[PDB]
C-alpha cells in the first residue's frame, strides 16, 4: 500500500522519514548560507535575495547571535530558523545559569541537535524546514556545524546549504585543499564573499545583498560580530573582482 | 507534541471481533512452546531457549520468571511485552498486596492483577494489546497449588496442565492423556520434559530448556535463619544440571 | 483499518511493522562494527566512513561513553543514536545518585530496551532506529556485551557484530569460538585483543583499514576510552606482522 | 519578620469648585526621621482630564497610579477612544483597590 | 496528525444507531447463555461455559457467575475481562453506600449505577465500549427479590425471566412459554436447566459446562443467602431434573 | 477526515462558510434603524399549529438599551445571549456607566472563531463555529441608534437596515430601496412588517411575526401581540390604496 | 494529489510547501487593498474599506497599537484583532517594564514568532490575514509588511490585498521622490493616496472608502477616517 | 539548623598553592556537647578533582554534595572534565535558592590543569567568593588573626600542609565543636593524596 | 484528552449528529402530552420488543424531576437517565439558593441547555433523545408542557407526541384538540391522550401508560385497570357509529 509520507513519525518499508525529506526541499528552495571555518573562529555568511527596491538596504538582518558568542545563519523556511534560534537562546542562557560558563559549541550543537530530531518523533509536528551553520570560539578553538531537518548534525571545515550549496561546497573545497595551514579570520571573509557571490550565480535572476559576520579570537575577540563598514566593502570589491 | 492517541485502537468490527486481541493471539501462536502441568505436591512450568544465535550466551536471557518467592511465570508470544508484564506484576505483587498485608499475594490474586493490566491494554487510548499469554503457576496456604493461564485479552482461567504457543494443540493433547490426580512432582517435570521433546526441534538438554517448580518450601535459598514463620520460597529454577539428570530417566 | 502499517498496532498475522521498517533503517549508515571480549577487558570497533572532505573528522564518531565505565556503540542514524545517547548517559547518573553504585551495562541494557518496548506498544511514540551495543568490565559479571534493538529484545554476547555486512563478522567469529572453545580472547592485554577485533574484521569483510577508517573503544575495569587515530595505528602496525 | 509595607509620608488635598477642581500634595517624601527626596511628584495627570494621588506606602502609590493610567490606556483601545468620566475612573479605581483585599495597596487615594 | 486514526467509537450511525454499541452486542451473542429466573421464594442464575475442555480446572473456577454482595449476584455474557473491570467498581460502589447509609444497598441503585458507567463509554471520550451485558440477581427490604439486565448501551430492565448471550430469542421463547409467575425455586431450577438444554449448540448438557446459582432465603434463618453452587452440586440437580 | 480549522484553497475557512449555509435555513430577522429607535422584527415559524406562539424567543433584552434578533440554529444563540448579557451588565459594575453597542457587538463577535481541536495560539473550546447570526440594535450617547449584524466569522458590520434569514436576499432589496434617511419609528415598524409578510411562507398575523424597538427613552421593549396587530391592520389600510 | 498534503499545517508536500500557509496567503489577496510608505520623518498608511452593501458601514482596516506604532490589515480580519491585540500588549510590557518604547524592528521580529508557532503544530491553522506596520522609534521611521508564513519585511513602501501590485509599481516607481517628503505630513499621504489610487477599478475612492493613518517625528500614531481625508482626493 | 540534627561545628579550610590547593578539616560532628562521630570525613569529593569542605548541618551538606556529586557526574558524561568555578556555581545554585531550609556553608576547592589550584567558598547566604585560600565552621572564628598573618601565596606542599595543620590545630584548641583528627586532601597534577594527623602530633605544637 | 469535533457542520449546513440523534428518537417508544384547564396529561406506549418484564421495578417511562414537574422522552433510554439525573439535581439546586423551586419553563431551559452543549463540545455525541417536560409552575395554576429536542431547541404545546408514529399521531391531535374548550377535565384530558395513543399502539391495555399530573404537587400515575376502562369506552364511541 502507500500514505508513509502522510504523517511525520512514520517510518517507511526501507527505513526513511519522508517528511523530514520534503523538509530538506524547503530547504533546497533557500537562499545560500554558508560557513568556514578558520585559523581562529568562523565566519558565516549569506545571500540576501532582493525582492525589489522597496526594501530598505542592510535592515533585514538574516544572521542571529547566540549568547555572544554563536552565530547561526540558515536556509529555507526563515521563520522555523528564527524558532530554531529562540530554542538555542534558551538553552544556552540556561546552561550559563547552571555552570557559570558561556555555552561550548559542541554542547550548543547537540542542544539544537535534540530539539530539531524532537520534531522527527511525533505525527504531531512537523520537522524544522532549514538547515543552520553555526558555530563560534569557546575554550578549546573555533567550531563550525551544520545542522540538517533530520537533526544530523557533524562539525565542518567549511559548510554550505541552499540552492548554490553545490558551487559553494565546490569552492569551499577548493579552498580546504589550498590552504591546509587554515585561513585567516580577513582572508575567509574575503574568501566568504567570493563563495556567495559565485554561488548567487545558481539564482542569477534577482540582484542580491550580502551578510557576513564571524567571530574570531583574534579580531573580534572570541565575540560574534557582524561583518559592517569598510572590512564589508573590501570583502564585496574582492568578490566582484575574482568573479571575471 | 503530546500524546494526542486518546481513543482506542482497539474497537468492535461489525461480526463482533475484537481485532487487535485476535491479531495478538496470532503473534502468541507464532511463540515458542511453553506449558505447565500442575501435581499434588508441586507444579512446573517450562518452555524452550530458542536462542537467536549462538554467539549470545543463552543464560542472560530468562523466560521462566520468580513474580514472588511463591509464584513464578512462563509465556509465548513477544519477549518483550513478557519482560515488562513481569516488571509490573513484581511491582503490584508489592504495591496491591505486600504494603497493605504484609504477605505476597495468592496466585488468583496476582493473576488477577497481570489480566487487569493486559485488559486495559485492549482498551485504553492509544496502546495495542500485550502480543503474550502467560503461565502462571504458585502456591500460597489457603488455596493450594494453581497454574493459570493469561491471554491477550485479560481473560485467565485456571488450569491442570497446559500448553499455549506453537505445537499447543498438540501438547495439550499430550497432555490430556498423561494426567491424572495422583502424580507427584518428579512425575509432572518427567511429562513437562516428553511434551517439550516433541516441540523441540533441535538440540534438548539442560542448555536450551528452562524449567522451574513451584515446591516445597527451600530454606537453602532463604538467605537468612532465625525467623521461624517465613520458611523459604516455593519456587525454584532447575540448573542445566538438573534437567539432564531428569532426561537420562526418559 | 490499512493504516496497520503506519503506527505500532498489529497486522492481521501479528507484526509490528514499524518496528521491522525501524530495524532496516539502522542499515542506513552503511557501518558495521563488533564487539569482543577479552580477559579483563571488552572491545567494539567499528568502521568509520567520512566521505565529504569538508567534514571535521574529529566530530564524527558512533561510539559513545556513557560512564565513566560504560560505553555504547550505535548502528544508525546519527540523530537517534543521540537521542538514546543522552537518555542513557541520564539514566545512568540517575542510578548512580539513587542507588549508591554504578550503573550495570546490562541493567543500562535492560533500561533502554524497556524504553524502546514502549515505543512498539504506544502509538504515539516512534521507535528508534537504531541498535545499541552497550559494553563495559563490570564489577560482578566481567566484560560484557549487551545490544539492544527496536523491538526491544536485549541479551548479552560472548562477542556480537552489527551493520549491513553483520553476518560474515558473525560467522567469522562464529568459527574462531568453536575452535578455541572459551567464550573470550585469551589474550591479557586490551592491545592483543583490540588487535584480535581488528584482526577478524578485515578477515571477515575481505577489506584492509588505515587508522582514519576504524573506531574504537575499550572497556577495561572502572575505564571506557575510545582510541586516537595514532594509537589505533599502532595496532594497525603490529598487525601487519602476523599477515 | 519582613515587612512588606513602608510609610513614606506626605498630605495632599482635593477640593472641588464649580467649575474646576485640584488636587495638590506636599513634595516631600520620608522614611522615620530622614528625608528620602524634596521634590517627588506624587499627583499625576493621568489623561482624560483626570488628576490622581495616591499617598501612604509610595510603592504601593507609585502601582496603582501605574495601573489605572494603564486602565485608562485600554479603555480608548477597547471602546473606541471614549473618555473616561471621573465617575467611571472612580468605579474602576474602587476594583482595583479592592482586587487587593486580603493584601491591600496601603494608600488613600484621591482623584 | 492523529485524527487519522480515530474509529470515532462515539458517533451515531445515519439511523441513529450506536454503531459500536451494536457491534459489542454481536460480540455478545457468541457468549454462553446466562439465565436468570425469578421465584416467589429465591432468585436462580444458570450459566454456559464457553471455551472449555477436559484438562480445565472447574473446582477453582468462576467466568460467569460473580458475587457482588451477599445479597446481588451477576451472570456475565460477554468478554470476562470487561466483566471483572465492571464487577469491581460494582463491589466497591456497594461498600460506599454501606458506608454512608449503613444499609445494604438497594438492587436497583447498585444495576443503575453500573449501567451509568456503561452508557458513559457511549457518549464520551473515545473509548470502545463494554462488550458485556449482565443479568443481575438481588435481594432487599423494599423490592425482596430482583432480576434486572444491562447490555454496552447501558440501559437496563427488569425481568421475571431473562437470557443473554447466545440464542436468547430461542430460549426467552421457552421461558414465556413454561414461566408461572406463582413459582417455586426448586421449580425456576429445573426451567433455568431445561431450557439451556434445549438452547446449547454443544451435544449434550454436562456438569462441566456449567455454572449454576441461586438466591434463596431459607424459611430457617433470616438472612438471605446466596449459594454459588459447586461442581458435585451441579452434577447433583442436574440428574434429578432429567437431564442426566 | 479533514479538521475543523482547515482553509479552502480560496482562502475561507470550511466550518464558518458551512456555518453561514445553516443561517440560509432560519426564519427571517430584519432590524430597521432610523432617529427615533431600532426596530426588530421576526418571523416566528411555529412547525405546527399546537406550538403556543409566544414561547418563540427570537427577540431577546440584552440591557436596557440593547436588544437583538436572531437567525439560524436558535439554541446556539442562548449561550451568546448569556455572554452579552454577563457583558454589559459587568461593563455596568466595572464602570457604573451603559456598554457602548459597539463594545458589546465585539464582544459577542471575540466568541465566534474560537472553535477548534487544539488550535495553537491560545485555548479555544468549541467543537465548532456558531450556527446562528445575530441582529444587535442598541443606543449609546456617543454613537446614537445602531444595527449590527454579527456572523459566526467574527466579522460585524453596522447597518441602516439589514435582514438575515431564508428570505433575505429579497427581503435586502426591498430595505435597500425603502430606507431613507429621515423615517419615522412608526413607518420602519410598518416596513419591517411589510417585508416580513413578503417573504414569509404563512399569512403574516400577530401570531407568527414579532416585532421590537429600541429607543433613548423606553430602552428595549418587545412589543406584545396587541400592539403589532394593530400596527399590522394599520398596513392592510395603507397598502391597499395604490 | 492534493487532499492528501493540505489537511493540516503540520504537512509538508512533495516539493516542500507549506498549503494551509499558502492558502492563508490567498485571504489576503482577497481582501481589500492598503499601502504603506514612509520617508524619514513620518509614515503612513492609506486604505480602501470595503462594505458588504449599501446600507452599512465600512469595515476598518487601520488600528493604534500604542502611541507610536499601528497596522493596516488585509484579509480575515478577526484575526487582525487577535494580532494588533499581541503588539498592543507587547507594546505595553515594554513601556511598563523597562520605561522604554517597542522598536518597530522588534515589533516584527514579535510577530513572525507569533505566527510560526501557528504553522509547526497540529490542530492549529495559519493567520489568514496581512499587516502593514507602520511606525516612529529611536531609529526613525518604520514601515514593515508581515504574511502569515511569518515572514516579516522591512520596507519603503508597498501595498497588499487585491489589485495591491499596481500601488506596489507606483511606489518602487516614486520611490525616490517620496524617500524625500520629510517634513510635510501632506504630501506623504498625498503620495500614498495617489498609490492607493492605483490599485483602483471598482469605483473612486470616496469619503466613506478612505482610511489613513500617519506617525512620525511630532506626531503620535493618528487615525484619520470619512470627514477628514476629504481634502485628499 | 534544626532542633535536634547533627551538626557538623568543624574547623575547615582550603589553601592554595604553587602546585595546586590542599584541603582540611576537623572530624567531628556533635548533637549538642555529644560527640556523635569523632572520627567524621568533611573532605567530600564531588569529582576527581574537586573536593569540598563542609560545615554547617550534617544533613544538608551531605544532601546538597550528594546532588553535585550527580550533576558533574552527568556534567562530565556531556561536556568533559567541570571547572572548579562550574562545580562552584552548581553549589552556589543549590545553596542559594534554597536559603531558607539549608544551614550549608561549603568551601569548594579544585585543581585543573589550565586554572591550577582554586577555592571558593559559598557562606550561609548563598554567595559565592573565590579567593586565595578561605577558612570556615564553627572553630574559624579563633584563626582568623592566625590565618591573615601567616598565609602567603604560593606556598610550598611542604608549607602549606604545615599552615593547615597550625591553623586547624588552634581551632581545634578553643572551640569545642571541633576536635578528632585532621584529615587533609592534596589536589596536583600529581593526583589526589589523603594525608591524616592525629591528636597527639597536632595538640603540642 | 479526547475532544475531536464529532459535532461539525457539513457542506450544506448541516449537523449529522444532531439529526441522526433525532433518528435515534423516532425509534424510541412513542411520548404524548397534552394539557387540558387544569391538568397535563402524558401518555407513552410500552416498547413490545420483547415481554416478560417486572412492572414493580423496570425504570418507568415518566420521572418525577421535583414533586411538581415530569418529565418523559422518547430516545435511547441509557442518555435519558443523564438529563434526568442533572435536571433533579438543578431543581434541587434551585430550591436551595432561590427558596423557591424551579418554574417548568425554567427545568425546560435547562434540560435543553445541556442537550446544546453537546452539540458543540469537544468528545461527546448529542443525546439521543427528546423530551416532554409537564407540570406547574409553584402557587400557579395553569398547566405546562414543553418539548426539547437533541439540538437543544425548546418550546411550548398545547399537545404534543414524539418518539415512533409521531407524526402519525401528531396529526391527530392537530384536528382534535380545540383550544376553545381543551379537556376541561382529568378525564376528558385523559380520554384524548388514550384516544391518540389508541390510534398507533393497535389494540394493547397494558400498551399504554398514562401519567396525570395536577396542581400543587399531585401526580399520579393510573393503574392498569383504570386505563383499561378507558380503552373499553373509547372502543364504544367508535362501535356504536
Ligand atoms: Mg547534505
Ligand atoms: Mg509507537
Ligand atoms: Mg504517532
Ligand atoms: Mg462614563
Ligand atoms: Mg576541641
Amino acid at each position: 500500500g502507500t500514505g508513509y509520507d502522510l504523517s511525520n513519525s512514520v517510518f517507511s518499508p526501507d527505513g526513511r522519514n519522508f517528511q523530514v525529506e520534503y523538509a530538506v526541499k524547503a530547504v533546497e528552495n533557500g537562499t545560500t548560507s554558508i560557513g568556514i571555518k578558520c585559523n581562529d573562529g568562523v565566519v558565516f555568511a549569506v545571500e540576501k535575495l532582493i525582492t525589489s527596491k522597496l526594501l530598505v538596504p542592510q535592515k533585514n538582518v538574516k544572521i542571529q547571535v547566540v549568547d555572544r558568542h554563536i552565530g547561526c545563519v540558515y536556509s529555507g523556511l526563515i521563520p522555523d530558523g528564527r524558532h530554531l534560534v529562540n530554542r538555542g537562546r534558551e538553552e544556552a542562557a540556561s546552561f550559563k545559569k547552571l555552570y557559570k560558563t558561556p555555552i561550548p559549541i559542541p554542547a550548543f550543537a547537540d542542544r539544537l541537535g535534540q530539539y530539531v530530531q524532537a520534531h522527527t518523533l511525533y505525527n504531531s509536528v512537523r520537522p524544522f524546514g532549514v538547515s543552520t551553520i553555526f558555530g563560534g570560539v569557546d575554550k578549546n578553538g573555533a567550531h563550525l556545524y551544520m545542522l540538517e531537518p533530520s537533526g544530523s548534525y557533524w562539525g565542518y571545515k567549511g559548510a554550505a546549504t541552499g540552492k548554490g550549496r553545490q558551487s559553494a561546497k565546490a569552492e569551499l573545497e577548493k579552498l580546504v585543499d589550498h590552504h591546509p595551514e587554515g585561513l585567516s579570520a580577513r582572508e575567509a571573509v574575503k574568501q566568504a564573499a567570493k563563495i556567495i557571490y559565485l554561488a548567487h550565480e545558481d539564482n542569477k535572476e534577482k540582484d542580491f545583498e550580502l551578510e557576513i559576520s564571524w567571530c574570531s579570537l583574534s579580531e573580534t575577540n572570541g565575540l560574534h560580530k557582524f561583518v559592517k563598514g569598510d572590512l564589508l566593502q573590501e570583502a564585496i570589491d574582492f568578490a566582484q573582482k575574482e568573479i571575471n | 507534541m503530546t500524546d494526542r492517541y486518546s481513543f482506542s485502537l482497539t474497537t468492535f468490527s461489525p461480526s463482533g471481533k475484537l481485532g487487535q486481541i485476535d491479531y495478538a493471539l496470532t503473534a502468541v501462536k507464532q511463540g515458542v512452546t511453553s506449558l505447565g502441568i500442575k501435581a499434588t505436591n508441586g507444579v512446573v512450568i517450562a518452555t524452550e531457549k530458542k536462542s537467536s544465535s549462538p554467539l549470545a550466551m543463552s543464560e542472560t536471557l530468562s523466560k521462566v520468571s520468580l513474580l514472588t518467592p511463591d509464584i513464578g511465570a512462563v509465556y509465548s508470544g513477544m519477549g518483550p511485552d513478557y519482560r515488562v508484564l513481569v516488571d509490573k506484576s513484581r511491582k503490584v505483587a508489592h504495591t496491591s498486596y505486600k504494603r497493605i498485608y504484609g504477605e505476597y499475594p495468592p496466585t488468583k490474586l496476582l493473576v488477577s492483577e497481570v489480566a487487569k493490566i493486559m485488559q486495559e491494554a485492549t482498551q485504553s487510548g492509544g496502546v495495542r494489546p500485550f502480543g503474550v499469554s502467560l503461565l502462571i503457576a504458585g502456591h500460597d496456604e489457603f488455596n493450594g497449588f494453581s497454574l493459570y493461564q493469561v491471554d491477550p485479552s485479560g481473560s485467565y482461567f485456571p488450569w491442570k496442565a497446559t500448553a499455549i504457543g506453537k505445537g499447543s494443540v498438540a501438547a495439550k493433547t499430550f497432555l490430556e492423556k498423561r494426567w491424572n490426580d495422583e502424580l507427584e512432582l518428579e512425575d509432572a517435570i518427567h511429562i513437562a520434559l516428553l511434551t517439550l521433546k516433541e516441540s523441540v526441534e533441535g538440540e534438548f538438554n539442560g542448555d536450551t530448556i528452562e524449567l522451574a517448580i513451584i515446591g516445597d518450601e527451600n530454606p537453602d535459598l532463604l538467605g537468612y535463619t532465625g525467623i521461624p514463620t517465613d520458611k523459604g520460597p516455593r519456587f525454584r529454577k532447575l540448573t542445566s544440571q538438573e534437567i539432564n539428570d531428569r532426561l537420562e530417566a526418559l | 483499518a490499512g493504516y496497520d502499517r503506519h503506527i505500532t498496532i498489529f497486522s492481521p498475522e501479528g507484526r509490528l511493522y514499524q518496528v521491522e521498517y525501524a530495524f532496516k533503517a539502522t542499515n542506513q549508515t552503511n557501518i558495521n562494527s563488533l564487539a569482543v571480549r577479552g580477559k579483563d577487558c571488552t572491545v567494539v570497533i567499528s568502521q568509520k566512513k567520512v566521505p565529504d572532505k569538508l567534514l571535521d573528522p574529529t566530530t564524527v564518531s558512533y561510539i559513545f561513553c556513557i560512564s565513566r565505565t560504560i560505553g555504547m556503540v550505535v548502528n544508525g542514524p546519527i540523530p537517534d543514536a543521540r537521542n538514546a545517547a543522552l537518555r542513557a548517559k541520564a539514566e545512568a547518573a540517575e542510578f548512580r545518585y539513587k542507588y549508591g553504585y554504578d550503573m550495570p551495562c546490562d541493567v543500562l541494557a535492560k533500561r533502554m530496551a524497556n524504553l524502546s518496548q514502549i515505543y512498539t506498544q504506544r502509538a504515539y511514540m516512534r521507535p528508534l532506529g537504531v541498535i545499541l551495543t552497550f559494553v563495559s568490565v563490570d564489577e560482578e559479571l566481567g566484560p560484557s556485551i549487551y545490544k539492544t534493538d527496536p523491538a526491544g529484545y536485549y541479551v548479552g554476547y560472548k562477542a556480537t557484530a552489527t551493520g549491513p555486512k553483520q553476518q560474515e563478522i558473525t560467522t567469522n567469529l562464529e568459527n574462531h569460538f568453536k575452535k578455541s572453545k572459551i567464550d573470550h580472547i585469551n589474550e591479557e592485554s586490551w592491545e592483543k585483543v583490540v588487535e584480535f577485533a581488528i584482526t577478524h574484521m578485515i578477515d571477515a569483510l575481505g577489506t584492509e583499514f588505515s587508522k582514519n577508517d576504524l573506531e574504537v573503544g575499550v572497556a577495561t575495569k572502572d575505564k571506557f576510552f575510545t582510541l586516537s587515530a595514532e594509537n589505533i595505528e599502532e595496532r594497525l602496525v603490529a598487525i601487519a606482522e602476523q599477515d | 519578620q519582613f515587612n512588606p509595607y513602608g510609610d513614606n509620608g506626605g498630605t495632599i488635598l482635593g477640593i472641588a469648585g464649580e467649575d474646576f477642581a485640584v488636587l495638590a500634595g506636599d513634595t516631600r517624601n520620608i522614611t522615620d526621621y530622614s528625608i528620602n527626596s524634596r521634590y517627588e511628584p506624587k499627583v499625576f495627570d493621568c489623561g482624560d482630564n483626570i488628576v490622581m494621588s495616591a499617598n501612604g506606602f509610595a510603592a504601593d502609590g507609585d502601582a496603582l497610579v501605574k495601573r489605572f493610567k494603564n486602565s485608562v490606556k485600554w479603555y480608548h483601545f477597547d471602546h473606541n477612544d471614549k473618555k473616561l468620566s471621573i465617575n467611571s475612573a472612580a468605579r474602576n479605581i474602587q476594583h482595583l483597590l479592592y482586587g487587593k483585599r486580603f493584601f491591600p495597596y496601603y494608600v488613600h487615594t484621591i482623584i | 496528525g492523529s485524527r487519522r486514526y480515530d474509529s470515532r467509537t462515539t458517533i451515531f450511525s445515519p439511523e441513529g444507531r450506536l454503531y459500536q454499541v451494536e457491534y459489542a452486542l454481536e460480540s455478545i451473542s457468541h457468549a454462553g447463555t446466562a439465565i436468570g429466573i425469578m421465584a416467589s421464594d429465591g432468585i436462580v442464575l444458570a450459566a454456559e461455559r464457553k471455551v472449555t475442555s477436559t484438562l480445565l480446572e472447574q473446582d477453582t473456577s468462576t467466568e460467569k457467575l460473580y458475587k457482588l454482595n451477599d445479597k446481588i449476584a451477576v451472570a456475565v455474557a460477554g468478554l470476562t475481562a470487561d466483566a471483572e473491570i465492571l464487577i469491581n467498581t460494582a463491589r466497591i460502589h456497594a461498600q460506599n453506600y454501606l458506608k454512608t447509609y449503613n444499609e445494604d444497598i438497594p438492587v436497583e441503585i447498585l444495576v443503575r449505577r453500573l449501567s451509568d458507567i456503561k452508557q458513559g463509554y457511549t457518549q464520551h471520550g473515545g473509548l470502545r465500549p463494554f462488550g458485556v451485558s449482565f443479568i443481575y440477581a438481588g435481594y432487599d427490604d423494599r423490592y425482596g427479590y430482583q432480576l434486572y439486565t444491562s447490555n454496552p448501551s447501558g440501559n437496563y430492565t427488569g425481568w421475571k425471566a431473562i437470557s443473554v448471550g447466545a440464542n436468547t430469542s430461542a430460549a426467552q421463547t421457552l421461558l414465556q412459554m413454561d414461566y408461572k409467575d406463582d413459582m417455586k425455586v426448586d421449580d425456576a431450577i429445573e426451567l433455568a436447566l431445561k431450557t439451556l438444554s434445549k438452547t446449547t449448540d454443544s451435544s449434550a448438557l454436562t456438569y462441566d459446562r456449567l455454572e449454576f446459582a441461586t438466591i434463596r432465603k431459607g424459611a430457617n434463618d433470616g438472612e438471605v443467602y446466596q449459594k454459588i453452587f459447586k461442581p458435585q452440586e451441579i452434577k447433583d440437580i442436574l440428574v434429578k431434573t432429567g437431564i442426566t | 477526515d479533514r479538521g475543523v480549522s482547515t482553509f479552502s484553497p480560496e482562502g475561507r475557512l470550511f466550518q464558518v462558510e458551512y456555518s453561514l449555509e445553516a443561517i440560509k435555513l432560519g426564519s427571517t430577522a430584519i432590524g430597521i434603524a432610523t432617529k427615533e429607535g431600532v426596530v426588530l422584527g421576526v418571523e416566528k415559524r411555529a412547525t405546527s399549529p399546537l406550538l403556543e406562539s409566544d414561547s418563540i424567543e427570537k427577540i431577546v433584552e440584552i440591557d436596557r438599551h440593547i436588544g437583538c434578533a436572531m437567525s439560524g440554529l436558535t439554541a446556539d444563540a442562548r449561550s451568546m445571549i448569556e455572554h452579552a448579557r454577563t457583558a454589559a451588565v459587568t461593563h455596568n459594575l466595572y464602570y457604573d456607566e451603559d456598554i457602548n453597542v459597539e463594545s458589546l457587538t465585539q464582544s459577542v463577535c471575540d466568541l465566534a472563531l474560537r472553535f477548534g481541536e487544539g488550535a495553537s495560539g491560545e485555548e479555544r473550546l468549541m467543537s465548532r463555529p456558531f450556527g446562528v447570526a445575530l441582529l444587535i440594535a442598541g443606543h449609546d450617547a456617543d454613537d446614537g441608534y445602531q444595527l449590527f449584524h454579527a456572523e459566526p466569522s467574527g466579522t460585524f458590520y453596522r447597518y441602516n437596515a439589514k435582514a438575515i434569514g431564508s428570505g433575505s436576499e429579497g427581503a435586502q432589496a426591498e430595505l435597500l430601496n425603502e430606507w431613507h434617511s429621515s423615517l419615522t419609528l412608526k413607518e420602519a415598524e410598518l416596513l419591517v412588517l411589510k417585508i416580513l409578510k413578503q417573504v414569509m411562507e404563512e399569512k403574516l398575523d400577530e401570531n407568527n411575526a414579532q416585532l421590537s424597538c429600541i429607543t433613548k427613552q423606553d430602552g428595549f421593549k418587545i412589543y406584545d401581540n396587541e400592539k403589532t396587530a394593530e400596527l399590522i391592520k394599520e398596513l392592510k389600510e395603507k397598502e391597499a390604496a395604490e | 494529489f492534493r487532499n492528501n498534503y493540505d489537511g493540516d499545517t503540520v504537512t509538508f508536500s512533495p516539493t516542500g510547501r507549506l498549503f494551509q500557509v499558502e492558502y492563508a496567503l490567498e485571504a489576503i489577496k482577497q481582501g481589500s487593498v492598503t499601502v504603506g510608505l514612509r520617508s524619514n520623518t513620518h509614515a503612513v498608511l492609506v486604505a480602501l474599506k470595503r462594505n458588504a452593501d449599501e446600507l452599512s458601514s465600512y469595515q476598518k482596516k487601520i488600528i493604534k497599537c500604542d502611541e507610536h506604532m499601528g497596522l493596516s490589515l488585509a484579509g480575515l480580519a478577526p484575526d487582525a484583532r487577535v494580532l494588533s491585540n499581541y503588539l498592543r500588549q507587547q507594546c505595553n510590557y515594554s513601556s511598563l517594564v523597562f520605561n522604554r518604547k517597542l522598536a518597530v524592528e522588534r515589533a516584527g521580529h514579535l510577530l513572525c514568532d507569533k505566527a510560526q508557532k501557528n504553522t509547526q503544530s497540529y490542530g492549529g491553522r495559519p493567520y489568514g490575514v496581512g499587516l502593514l506596520i507602520i511606525g516612529y522609534d529611536k531609529s526613525g521611521a518604520h514601515l514593515l509588511e508581515f504574511q502569515p508564513s511569518g515572514n516579516v519585511t522591512e520596507l519603503y513602501g508597498t501595498a497588499i490585498g487585491a489589485r495591491s501590485q499596481g500601488a506596489k509599481t507606483y511606489l518602487e516607481r516614486t520611490l525616490d521622490t517620496f524617500i524625500k517628503i520629510d517634513g510635510n505630513p501632506d504630501e506623504l499621504i498625498k503620495a500614498g493616496v495617489e498609490a492607493i489610487s492605483q490599485s483602483l477599478r471598482d469605483e473612486s475612492l470616496t469619503v466613506d472608502n478612505l482610511s489613513i493613518a500617519i506617525v512620525g517625528k511630532d506626531t503620535p500614531f493618528t487615525i484619520y477616517d470619512g470627514e477628514a481625508v476629504a481634502k485628499y482626493i | 539548623l534544626k532542633k535536634g540534627e547533627v551538626s557538623l561545628g568543624a574547623s575547615i579550610m582550603a589553601v592554595t598553592f604553587k602546585d595546586g590547593v590542599i584541603l582540611g578539616a576537623d572530624s567531628r560532628t556533635t548533637t549538642g556537647a555529644y560527640i556523635a562521630n569523632r572520627v567524621t570525613d568533611k573532605l567530600t569529593r564531588v569529582h576527581d578533582k574537586i573536593w569540598c569542605c563542609r560545615s554547617g548541618s550534617a544533613a544538608d551538606t551531605q544532601a546538597i554534595a550528594d546532588i553535585v556529586q550527580y550533576h558533574l557526574e552527568l556534567y562530565t558524561s556531556q561536556y568533559g572534565t567541570p571547572s572548579t568555578e562550574t562545580a562552584a556555581s552548581v553549589f552556589k545554585e543549590l545553596c542559594y535558592e534554597n536559603k531558607d531550609n539549608l544551614t550549608a556553608g561549603i568551601i569548594v576547592a579544585g585543581y585543573d590543569d589550565k586554572n591550577k589550584g582554586e577555592v571558593y567558598t559559598i557562606p550561609l547566604g548563598g554567595s559565592v567568593h573565590k579567593l586565595p585560600y578561605a577558612i570556615a565552621g564553627s572553630g574559624s572564628t579563633f584563626i582568623y588573626g592566625y590565618c591573615d598573618k601567616n598565609f602567603r601565596e604560593n606556598m610550598s606542599k611542604e608549607e602549606t600542609v604545615d599552615f593547615i595543620k597550625h591553623s586547624l590545630s588552634q581551632a581545634i584548641k578553643w572551640d569545642g565543636s571541633s576536635g578528632g583528627v585532621i584529615r587533609m586532601v592534596v589536589l596536583t597534577a600529581a593526583g589526589v593524596e589523603r594525608l591524616i594527623f592525629y591528636p597527639d602530633e597536632y595538640e603540642q605544637l | 484528552g479526547y475532544d475531536r469535533a464529532l459535532s461539525i457542520f457539513s457542506p450544506d449546513g448541516h449537523i449529522f449528529q444532531v439529526e441522526y440523534a433525532l433518528e435515534a428518537v423516532k425509534r424510541g417508544t412513542c411520548a404524548v402530552g397534552v394539557k387540558g384547564k387544569n391538568c397535563v396529561v402524558l401518555g407513552c406506549e410500552r416498547r413490545s420488543t420483547l415481554k416478560l418484564q417486572d412492572t414493580r421495578i423496570t425504570p418507568s417511562k415518566v420521572s418525577k424531576i421535583d414533586s411538581h414537574v415530569v418529565l418523559s422522552f422518547s430516545g435511547l433510554n441509557a442518555d435519558s437517565r443523564i438529563l434526568i439525573e442533572k435536571a433533579r439535581v438543578e431543581a434541587q439546586s434551585h430550591r436551595l439558593t432561590l427558596e423557591d423551586p424551579v418554574t417548568v419553563e425554567y427545568l425546560t431551559r435547562y434540560v435543553a441547555g445541556v442537550q446544546q452543549r453537546y452539540t458543540q463540545s469537544g468528545g461527546v455525541r448529542p443525546f439521543g433523545v427528546s423530551t416532554l417536560i409537564a407540570g406547574f409552575d409553584p402557587r400557579d395554576d395553569e398547566p405546562k408542557l414543553y418539548q426539547t429536542e437533541p439540538s437543544g431547541i425548546y418550546s411550548s404545546w398545547s399537545a404534543q407526541t414524539i418518539g415512533r408514529n409521531s407524526k402519525t399521531v401528531r396529526e391527530f391531535l392537530e384536528k382534535n384538540y380545540d383550544r376553545k374548550e381543551p379537556p376541561a377535565t382529568v378525564e376528558e384530558c385523559v380520554k384524548l391522550t388514550v384516544r391518540s395513543l389508541l390510534e398507533v399502539v393497535q389494540t394493547g391495555a397494558k400498551n399504554i401508560e398514562i401519567t396525570v399530573v395536577k396542581p400543587d404537587s399531585d401526580i399520579v400515575a393510573l393503574s392498569s385497570e383504570e386505563i383499561n376502562q378507558y380503552v373499553t369506552q373509547i372502543e364504544q364511541e367508535k362501535q356504536e357509529q
